[PDB]
């Protein structure tokens, strides 16, 4: 049953009249006069009318001569283990000139909420290979830990490096990366594709690539398709899955465009009032489930407009995620790779993945001691540059030197260098050795003896 | 028979259905072929506007709607303690077993309580007694510590004709009352509409301080049993940790924790950890006094509002038995935002910042349900509800409608600070901006119950912290070296207050809780160092020398937070070591 | 004139639409007789053709429109007044909540009242000694004035109002005030504070109280101050009493107006408040004063909390455009321990000129008031400079003014909530502080006053 009754077209939205039996969120197909097919979703259904959003937009559609078909089910992803190694576009269509996926089953891309009773709490270490993360802001299996960045900052290189190096020490060959690109430039897409292909990371990955030049309502579907593939691999195939999504500020833009087309009253800073809830339906899909071996870990990546952390996109993301990794322009100017500022960074669940049996027994103590010493030394630098070298005390000058070496040699490891957790902790002890023993108050003394030369 | 409506529109959680002419505002409805749970909120002729407490994907016009003739309610009876419910009181563990799924489906109706479980009902009321609402006819030992009292439901009056002790399910009739309408059977279970406050005889002033074990709260910004406290703060500042701490250690009878639009893992953390936190006095775990209401951020948005009223109604039920209850709402901002979303769907005219014009009165009605009360019943027993509410203002800016409307009605404000949190000063309570309008009265209670001059210790400590604020502005003017020896001592004492008393690690085995008397000893020691050091300075002693000769004793002060509760003499002995050390320094 | 219809067409929040009616009047009182036996009162907001829009005081939860009916009672909302109201406690609608015997009314009065003819007014000019120096000297209250307190959440406006009610006296009038208290949306603890204070002082036996609390329906707040003021004008102008009306919290009143305004989908004014908010407030606050030839009077002290402590918010802004001054409390003075925390600089009284001076207070009243204001304003500016740039930056003369402003706040304004100063003690303390400044700085005060009073 095909309807020739399209009434009007407003941006990506379309109104269909004289419909019957249509459901909220039902998948639709528009058969255009040129014969191409555009898929869409029912946003609102009343009486004999239905309101739909078209993922590819309505440009070039002659509605009087195009027909609409309602398909009787929500938008789904055909999932299969064969998706590993494949590159798809924002709507889940092959992008690598490879064969069409033969799905094991089709899954509603909205997913379902995990019963809190059935949840397992995030546990066990994920080695990113990046000292500033692994040591001070440890990523744990099942956590949501985002990167807050800015335009011109190298979050692109950081995302690729984590995809390339992330691993679990506990298990072998059960680790998979799902990478969702949202509104990224062609050059950014080029960079991610070559990096995954040249290192072989593609052979344990699934990629969903939405580009800036692509229709923007595709972005609504893109992260939901990535998370549906991840949940399949984790919960039905038992894999440890890491989902990396960039750039979520481009996701919010798509939501704002839909909101505008619907003539909804805008919320704070022109973003929809339901922005928190919408983002929660993505980020809360992370976790572990009791009795299942797999896991879904999420690293959303976003740029803070005007570097303002109080902007609705970083602010609401921080109100959902379990910590955050902050990149700054000051560290980037100094050449620090990655330019992670550990002072506003945090991982809330880190203690569940550290210590004896997971990393090493000295992990927590040296984390607290390095952090304390670095804050004190950054404050010492702040006095020395502003008030001159002489004003700073002798003990303070040590801390200033420490802070500089911490940035230049500990945080700054390079976007193409992988550090094991042992290398990171040993490097941490080499930096603490700059400080006098009378200053290592946070570290127990038998640990001090054992691990200090 | 009963009227069947017909859906004419579906838009997210808003459903409109025609042919509902026989239904009432606030009736619950089974919506669509699936029969998902919804509530009638407004009516224009036969067309009802229904907000749905479940996902509406796959539902469309033409499907049936059926009113239940009843408003949103809870089941109140044995089997409610130690459970985790969703926002409309469905038991999440039974949900998992019945549907055989790890995920949340819809269209399945599950009774809130176990109606097949056998309980032992102990009858305590004599036959022939005249009873009315709130009168206790018997009890069930739901836990060894907590007696579940069986109360005559509101609207029932008469004389007891038959009552019998025995083992019954919550459906069995355990008592028979002769009323003017006729003979009435009573079970151990009563229903109550969540949006209506449970009636009481009268409110009382909440004047007994709660012991949270959190030093900054109990000492400087105390909440009382029956009081209300707001904890607004930016993301990562510590709102949830503060609420978990109060849930763990507070000296109330029962705790109702409402996870309102927050993270699933945090609910999972409570059900995992609370059964392993065992009270040394009674041998019971914290889960034996706790009720969990969970509606996460990605759960149905309209069910956030339901979770709030489900939680408070359960609290009121146990209050009516004569218990002290704490209810934590984490976070009320998510409830408010749900109201804002539905208000936009209904095309209502907005109030402040997009929120419905009735936001302020809804918030105020919620907190008026907390308080210390005389419950209904001949014995006139007393119970209380203490309300602790997180607020989650965008960008940490407290000048927004949810925070502002809340501060109009609550008497305690724990303002969490971004700078403190980033400095790892936890709890991140801004001690200059926070306040408790219970401080004075609590001071008198504490003075009398400790037989000590506690109120003056609290005053002096806050004076020192306020002078630290002024002195920091003066250091800002001319630097630390210009300051007098007494000014720099003040900075040191305030520094000890901030680091050795205010800062408290919720994740440390000892530091996570500090008894009332250990708090007294810790603050006395800290202030004693201030008292003795100035006396030295007046006697000609030197601040730099006083600091260099008190390294070890000040080290003891910094560790008194880790001193075990059975060893408090180790803390109180510090004072005389302080005296002796400083006396010897002025001699030298 | 009673009519009953079972023609309810819409039930949406606090509002109901009724159709196929005739003989209905604007502002007529109505009853909704619900299908379940409940009876809920309301008012006609608008009538056109066969339709009528009504507001329900207790809301519309549980109403089935089809099997309920609306009865139009043939008159507007009235208060059954009687001298027996004294010593009684009523809810927001004038129904007793103290379990006492119902009142047998002398008569029934439309609670909207009527405007006093401007030419029948007597000008308020009798000094009321509150015992609070910041009020009596700088912002003088006179009998028949409307003088509100502007406060904020967490600030001690209830203590200030209780102190005023407890200490207020006209020097040549031995009658105690009758107190009419209107609670509007306040918490139990707020209302209990006033109840306990009134019982302790015995004022409860000469009080009438209309209690709408935060658990009561918000639309009832719209009637509550009209009930109170109608009771007040009855006791004052028909029974000859001097009535002191305390109404709190007027912000809760304005918020109820905005709920109705929003439900009606009216054209929203500033911050969503209706464009008629000024007029609506004026119909309450102008119900104050004295009438030529009648012995009684009505003095109003409304209390409101300023949202976000912002005096330019519509609620304080429009109130200030209506009332005869305002007494402003501030958080910065409260944190410094000042009790009451009155900031005199943005406070005002517009009736102080003809209520003060020789024969009323004393001949030095207005001159020392104006000098104290100027000296406090200069000293506060001096202290603000010292914080921004240090104490050394301040000139020697401005060091005197900065110390003056400190002593003014600490000794003059900061008197305590249980301290009752005579106007003579107040004025004498004003001169002690003016003595800190050189005589050459006292430009506002003429030489005869300086020679006579200045130490
Ligand atoms: N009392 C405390 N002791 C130690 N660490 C704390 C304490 N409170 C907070 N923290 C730290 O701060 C982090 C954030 O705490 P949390 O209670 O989750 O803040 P929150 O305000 O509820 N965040 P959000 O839900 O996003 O608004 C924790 O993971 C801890 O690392
Ligand atoms: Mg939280």
């Amino acid at each position: 049953k095909e309807y020739r009754t399209i009434k009007e077209v407003v941006g990506p939205l379309m109104a269909v009249e004289k419909v019957s039996g249509v459901k909220y969120e039902e998948l639709i197909e528009v058969r255009m006069q040129n014969g191409e097919i555009r898929r869409g979703q029912v946003l609102e259904v009343q009486e004999d009318k239905a309101m739909v959003q078209i993922f590819e937009g309505t440009s070039g559609i002659n509605y009087k001569n195009s027909s609409v078909r309602f398909l009787g089910h929500p938008l789904q992803l055909g999932v299969s283990e064969d998706m590993i190694g494949r590159v798809f576009d924002g709507l889940g269509r092959p992008k690598d000139n490879g064969p069409e996926i033969l799905p094991e089953k089709y899954l509603d891309i909205n997913g379902e909420v995990i019963n809190p009773i059935a949840r397992d709490y995030p546990d066990e270490f994920i080695q990113t290979g990046i000292s500033a993360i692994d040591h001070l802001n440890t990523l744990v299996r099942g956590q949501k830990l985002p990167v807050f960045s800015g335009s011109g900052l190298p979050h692109k290189e950081l995302a690729a490096q984590i995809a390339r190096q992330a691993t679990v020490l506990d298990s072998s060959d059960d680790f998979a990366v799902v990478f969702a690109a949202i509104g990224i430039t062609f050059e950014e897409a080029e960079f991610f594709m070559e990096d995954f292909r040249q290192t072989g990371a593609i052979d344990r990955s699934v990629m969903f690539m939405n580009l800036a030049n692509d229709p923007a309502i595709e972005r609504i579907a893109t992260p939901r398709m990535a998370l549906t593939a991840a949940e399949y691999l984790a919960y039905e195939k038992g894999m440890h899955v890491l989902v990396i999504m960039t750039d979520m500020t481009n996701y919010a833009e798509a939501l704002r465009e839909i909101s505008a087309a619907r003539r909804e009253v805008p919320g704070r800073r022109g973003y929809p009032g339901y922005l928190y809830t919408n983002l929660a339906t993505l980020f809360e899909r992370a976790g572990r489930i009791r009795g299942l071996k797999g896991s879904v870990t999420q690293i959303p990546i976003l740029t803070m407009p005007e570097d303002d952390k109080t902007h609705p996109i970083p602010d609401l993301t921080g109100y959902i995620t379990e910590g955050q990794i902050i990149l700054t322009r000051e560290l980037y100017k100094s050449g620090i790779q990655p330019p992670i500022d550990v002072l506003p960074s945090l991982s809330r669940l880190k203690d569940k993945g550290t210590g004896a049996g997971k990393t090493r027994e000295d992990h927590a103590a040296t984390m607290n001691q390095l952090f304390a010493a670095y804050a004190q030394g950054k404050q010492a630098k702040e006095l020395a540059v502003v008030l001159g070298e002489s004003a700073l005390s002798d003990i303070d000058k040590i801390y200033a030197k420490f802070a500089e070496r911490f940035e230049n040699e500990y945080v700054n490891q390079g976007f193409y260098t992988n550090r094991t957790i042992t290398e990171t902790l040993d490097l941490g002890w080499e930096l603490l050795a700059m400080l006098p023993r009378t200053e290592l108050k946070r570290i127990k003394d038998d640990l001090l003896d054992k691990y200090l030369p | 028979g009963m009227q069947i409506g017909k859906i004419i529109k579906v838009s997210g959680p808003l459903v409109m259905a025609e042919n509902m002419s026989e239904a009432s505002i606030q009736d619950m409805c089974l919506v669509g072929d699936l029969g998902v749970i919804g509530e009638i909120i407004e009516m224009r002729q036969d067309v009802a506007s229904i907000q749905v407490y479940e996902e509406t994907s796959g539902i469309g016009p033409g499907e049936p709607v059926r009113s239940t003739g009843e408003a949103l309610s809870v089941e109140l009876g044995p089997g409610i303690i130690s459970q985790m419910f969703d926002g409309i009181q469905r038991p999440l563990d039974t949900f998992m077993e019945v549907t055989q799924s790890n995920f949340l489906g819809r269209g399945v109706q599950l009774p809130a309580l176990d109606h097949e479980k056998q309980w032992w009902f102990e009858a305590t009321i004599e036959e022939g007694t005249e009873v009315s609402a709130g009168d206790i006819i018997g009890y069930v030992d739901e836990t060894k510590i907590i007696q579940h009292k069986i109360m005559v439901p509101n609207g029932i009056k008469g004389t007891v004709q038959k009552i019998e002790s025995g083992s019954f399910t919550i459906d069995d009739p355990i008592c028979v009352i002769e009323t003017e309408q006729g003979l009435k059977e009573l079970t151990m279970m009563q229903k109550w509409p969540v949006r209506r406050g449970r009636p009481i005889k009268q409110k009382l002033n909440p004047d007994v301080p709660m012991i949270t074990g959190q030093r900054v709260i109990d000492t400087f910004f105390p909440v009382t049993k029956g009081g209300a406290a707001a904890v607004p703060g930016p993301f990562g500042a510590g709102k949830t940790v503060v609420q978990h701490q109060i849930a763990k250690w507070s000296d109330v009878d029962l705790v109702v924790y409402v996870g309102c639009g927050e993270r699933g893992n945090e609910m999972t953390d409570v059900v995992n950890e609370f059964p392993e936190l065992i009270d040394p006095n009674t041998g019971e775990s914290l889960m034996e006094r706790t009720v969990l209401i969970a509606n996460t951020s990605n759960m149905p948005v309209a069910a956030r509002e339901a979770s709030i009223y489900t939680g408070i109604t359960i609290a009121e039920y146990f209050r009516d038995m004569g218990y002290d209850v704490a209810i934590m709402a984490d976070s009320t901002s998510r409830w408010a935002e749900a109201l804002r979303e539905m208000s936009g769907r209904l095309e209502e005219m907005p109030g402040d910042e997009g929120y419905p014009a009735y936001l302020g009165s809804r918030l105020a009605e919620y907190y008026e349900r907390s308080g210390r009360v005389i419950a209904l019943g001949s014995d006139q027993r007393e119970g209380s509800i203490t309300a602790i509410s997180a607020v989650s203002p965008s960008g940490g800016d407290i000048s927004e409608p949810v925070t502002q409307n809340t501060l109009r009605v609550v008497k305690v404000f724990w303002g969490l600070d971004s700078s403190l949190a980033q400095k790892r000063h936890f709890p991140s309570i801004n001690w200059i901006q926070s306040y408790s309008l219970y401080s004075t009265e609590v001071g008198r209670y504490m003075d009398q119950i400790l037989q000590q001059d506690w109120s003056d210790m609290v005053t002096e400590g806050m004076r020192i912290l306020q002078e630290e604020e002024q002195l920091n502005e003066i250091v800002r003017l001319v630097g630390i070296d210009s300051l007098s020896d007494n000014d720099r001592l003040t900075l040191e004492v305030a520094k000890s207050i901030r680091e050795d008393y205010l800062q408290q690690n919720a994740f440390d085995d000892v530091d996570t809780f500090t008894s009332r008397e250990k708090q007294f000893n810790m603050l006395k020691v800290i202030l004693t160092f201030g008292k003795e050091a100035r006396k030295a300075l007046s006697l000609g002693a030197y601040f730099n020398e006083i600091m260099e000769g008190t390294v070890a004793v000040r080290e003891r002060i910094s560790r008194s937070k880790y001193i075990p509760e059975e060893e408090l003499a180790k803390i109180s002995s510090i004072n005389e070591e302080i005296k002796e050390t400083i006396q010897l320094i002025v001699s030298e």
